[PDB]
């Protein structure tokens, strides 16, 4: 992967704490 | 290594690969003593 190695939305959704 | 063919030999249309998903690590933290709340405990001099 790579090969380079030289070296939003307001959704309603309930919150809880 | 010598194969030799006809007008068509099928086998030369394939694909074959494991790509790497990523590399991952951590950074230590470092801490310092007078940071802490041992400091108001003692007292801490030097002598060379």
């Amino acid at each position: 992967r790579g090969m380079d190695d030289v070296a939003n939305a307001r959704v309603p959704a309930d919150l809880v704490i | 290594f010598f194969k030799q063919i006809r007008s068509d030999d099928n086998s030369l249309y394939s694909a074959q690969f494991d790509i790497l998903l990523g590399t991952y690590c951590n950074t230590l933290n470092f801490v310092r003593f007078l940071e802490l709340g041992l400091s108001v405990a003692c007292i801490c001099t030097k002598f060379p």
